[PDB]
């Protein structure tokens, strides 16, 4: 379970990523794109090439369910019940793509956040990220 | 494994700026920070009670200067880095056989530390670049 | 979450184990130990030869503890508390051996089980023994 | 891989008394029912509803007798893993280009299918002598 002081770090360094919200999702895609090319395969259809409308518009989705889950951060099963049935149940992602995607998200804000990305921060929101995996892979049929 | 010669230039260029002195401790310690069982394997580094407390360790940061020299050896030698690392892990009896996925973990850390101390200029290419060589690194210095 | 077939699954196959749960967690601990080595460093003090009461006596502390989750498996973080503190506080155990210890369950489930270990079964018990380990890896420090 | 004597002694002599035309589709098929985002692998197999449907597929089954005999070629060269499997690899295009956790997950669902069928005979240290094996095979074949 996340600590007060995990809920405290969140929501803290979503503060100071702002309005770039959605730029900073757009950024961590690319990134996961080109870390880890097998990703791309659940986005056949997508231009996944720099400055994408796609990846930007999408990017932006993905940093709104994010701070959904920010602002429900005690009730996240409830909040995140039909992406987690699109992912789980649906697209079929592979769980290992979500620790793929995470690992993106942490390398974005502390390539955009330097003074915010403690060790104490990181560790709180690799915990997070990880809780909102979990609840994005919890429905597989 | 094999690195384009954009890659490889991608790695080479950010490489040559690094503090040597501190970016491994940094990553080092944020791994013991933030996945607090691998504290276990360094039970012998004394104390790591606290964030603080480990990133000021100073046998943290002295096998951090060692964690960026097997970076390095590995970049130097991507087509035999189970050569170059057999070595490295025999002289150290058993230590280093823990499961492959904290050799990832510990690469992954040192990807956000190269994130944080460059900023912009780790770009998602060059993080591409560098996952490829932590990503080697790691499988051979889990064999 | 578990459903309600996953729930019946589970229950049906400890039914089947019957009073070799004890026999069967000393089973499983082998097979860890000998498959997985790393995994003795967490046992340095025990004896960990074939047959070894050591092994005996853990093992059944360890299928009491998968028993009561069965038990209570709705109420699984509060049942199994007191373990995930010992797990993940005190001996720091490494995640990835949840994952190595749950195979083992498994196989030796297979291996005692022919009739009830359909696939069915395989996939409701692998959740379960996920879920358990969820809960025993939720309080790093 | 190496095995010492009495390991491979230990999967020969097992892997002898395989029935090969089954034993490949039951972890292959279980694979996909315990694990069903491994069913968007196989989208080109048809019908895969529902553990019935999955078990008796009939490409599941044949592509089962193909991990098999991926495992026997395994075997027979331990040292070469690589080697052995490059053409197999490249034969797909980019089908074998996903997590290695998946083939890790495929070759311990294999070692469920042979503890089901062999019962009392797949000991301990039977078990860990064919885990050295499928480690082995899943690093090779996701290379
Ligand atoms: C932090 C984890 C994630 C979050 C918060 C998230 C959020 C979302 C959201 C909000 C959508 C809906 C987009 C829309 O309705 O327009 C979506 C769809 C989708 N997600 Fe994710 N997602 C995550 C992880 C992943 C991962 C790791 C993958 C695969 C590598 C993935 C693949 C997809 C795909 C393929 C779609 C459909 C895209 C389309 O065709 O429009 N997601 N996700
Ligand atoms: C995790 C990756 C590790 C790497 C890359 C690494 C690297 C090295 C290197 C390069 C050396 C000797 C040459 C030199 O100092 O330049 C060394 C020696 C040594 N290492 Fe490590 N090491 C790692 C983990 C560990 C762990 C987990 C332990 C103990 C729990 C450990 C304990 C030692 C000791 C005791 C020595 C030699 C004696 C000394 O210098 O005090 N190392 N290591
Ligand atoms: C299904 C997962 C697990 C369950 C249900 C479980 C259950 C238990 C229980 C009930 C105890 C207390 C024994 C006692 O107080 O006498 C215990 C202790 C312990 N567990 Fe686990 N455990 C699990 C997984 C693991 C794993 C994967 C490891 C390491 C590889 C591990 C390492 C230990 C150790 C070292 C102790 C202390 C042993 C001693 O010194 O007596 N456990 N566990
Ligand atoms: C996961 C491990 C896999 C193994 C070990 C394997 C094995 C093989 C082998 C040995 C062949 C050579 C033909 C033969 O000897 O009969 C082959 C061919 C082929 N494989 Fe796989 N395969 C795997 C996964 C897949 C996947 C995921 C696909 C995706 C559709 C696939 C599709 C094919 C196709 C289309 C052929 C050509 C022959 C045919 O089936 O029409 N295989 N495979
Ligand atoms: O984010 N920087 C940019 C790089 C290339 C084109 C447009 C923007
Ligand atoms: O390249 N540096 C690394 C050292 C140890 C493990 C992974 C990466
Ligand atoms: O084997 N020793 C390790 C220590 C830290 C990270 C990865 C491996
Ligand atoms: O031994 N057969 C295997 C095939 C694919 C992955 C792992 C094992
Ligand atoms: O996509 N190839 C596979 C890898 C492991 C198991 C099954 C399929």
């Amino acid at each position: 379970v996340l600590s007060p002081a995990d809920k405290t770090n969140v929501k803290a360094a979503w503060g100071k990523v702002g309005a770039h919200a959605g730029e900073y999702g757009a950024e961590a895609l690319e990134r996961m794109f080109l870390s880890f090319p097998t990703t791309k395969t659940y986005f056949p259809h997508f231009d996944l090439s720099h400055g994408s409308a796609q990846v930007k518009g999408h990017g932006k989705k993905v940093a709104d369910a994010l701070t959904n889950a920010v602002a429900h951060v005690d009730d996240m099963p409830n909040a995140l019940s039909a992406l987690s049935d699109l992912h789980a149940h649906k697209l079929r992602v592979d769980p290992v793509n979500f620790k793929l995607l995470s690992h993106c998200l942490l390398v974005t804000l502390a390539a955009h956040l330097p003074a915010e990305f403690t060790p104490a921060v990181h560790a709180s929101l690799d915990k997070f990220l990880a809780s909102v995996s979990t609840v994005l892979t919890s429905k597989y049929r | 494994v094999h690195l384009t010669p954009e890659e490889k230039s991608a790695v080479t260029a950010l490489w040559g700026k690094v503090n040597v002195d501190e970016v491994g401790g940094e990553a080092l310690g944020r791994l013991l920070v933030v996945y607090p069982w691998t504290q276990r394997f360094f039970e012998s580094f004394g104390d790591l009670s606290t964030p603080d407390a480990v990133m000021g360790n100073p046998k943290v940061k002295a096998h951090g200067k060692k964690v960026l020299g097997a970076f390095s050896d590995g970049l130097a030698h991507l087509d035999n880095l189970k050569g170059t690392f057999a070595t490295l892990s025999e002289l150290h009896c058993d230590k280093l056989h823990v499961d492959p996925e904290n050799f990832r973990l510990l690469g992954n850390v040192l990807v956000c530390v190269l994130a944080h101390h460059f900023g912009k200029e780790f770009t998602p290419p060059v993080q591409a670049a560098y996952q490829k060589v932590v990503a080697g690194v790691a499988n051979a210095l889990a064999h």
